């Protein structure tokens, strides 16, 4: 039962690596820039695994290197910043709009964790490397064919509350854009990636230590 | 364990799909009728009435076909 724990974790580690590869492809600007649209929902999960849940995309921009550091060595997934309306814990500090050279998300903020906490909706700069899902759903955000703007705390509260309501109405989960059928990622190696994950999962769930 | 593929469209063909997803083939999560470029109606999400002729996407538009 100890060589058998080895096979179990070897399967989980193959799945983990292929998942990281699949995620990189979906985060690549060539594949996702067309879908980073104001109002579309994005699932933000940071480099360290902190899950911010679903937010609303507000704006999108090419990250600019510093003065100091003309070639910082950013991956393509690190070369673009998505401003996302997220729900922060009430004790999160003020949000620094400007991400430094080595940051994927501002410092000093976190998702709601305590069950009492109602949270606070703020626009948070996030790198494309924090995108762990895009929804087919878009919510209405203030462009100026309307008025209002997410500088207004009450607009942020209202949009966030409609994000909570859309989640309530999707009993089984916010719908994800399928990388093949909605994002039209046609790559032959990408289809192979998904198939290999499926085959390994079949092996994982057939292992008796899986429960 | 949660599969990274669980929210993609091919999960509908997994033999455990109906046992794992409460709504099954009727689930809105796996609906093929969502227009990704139309915003969902904010009046509907807010509990207010749509204006006459409201052209946002509504929940009745996206309820599955099978
Ligand atoms: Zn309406």
């Amino acid at each position: 039962d100890e060589a058998l724990i080895k096979d179990y974790h070897s399967i989980r580690e193959q799945i983990d690596q292929y998942t990281k590869d699949m995620v990189l492809v979906m985060q690549h600007p060539t594949n996702c820039v067309k879908y980073i649209n104001p109002g579309r929902l994005m699932h933000v999960v940071t480099s360290d695994g902190t899950d911010f849940g679903w937010g609303v995309i507000i704006n999108f921009y090419e990250r600019r290197p510093e003065r100091n550091n003309p070639n910082p060595g950013w991956s393509p997934q690190e070369s673009y910043v998505v401003e996302v309306l997220l729900r922060l814990s009430s004790d999160s500090g003020s949000v620094d709009s400007k991400l430094k050279d080595n940051q994927c998300i501002p410092a000093g903020i976190a998702p709601v964790t305590q069950k009492n906490d109602p949270g606070r909706w703020e626009v948070v700069p996030c790198l494309l490397s924090c995108m762990h899902g895009l929804s087919q759903i878009k919510l209405h955000v203030p462009d100026k064919k309307s008025g209002g703007s997410m500088d207004d705390p009450e607009t942020r509260r209202r949009v966030g509350k409609s994000l909570l309501e859309v989640q309530r109405r999707f009993e089984d989960g916010i719908p994800h854009m399928d990388p093949i059928e909605n994002m039209h990622i046609r790559d032959v190696e990408f289809k192979k990636l998904l198939r290999k994950i499926e085959v390994l999962e079949s092996r994982l769930v057939a292992n008796p230590l899986h429960n | 364990y949660s599969s990274p593929l669980r929210f993609f469209r091919n999960f509908r063909f997994h033999p455990e799909f109906t046992r794992l997803v409460a709504g099954g083939w009727r689930s809105l999560t796996y609906s093929s009728r969502i227009d990704p470029d139309k915003e969902m109606c904010p009046y509907e999400l807010e509990g207010t009435q749509c204006p006459s002729g409201c052209s946002f996407q509504h929940f009745v538009d996206i309820t599955p076909a099978a």
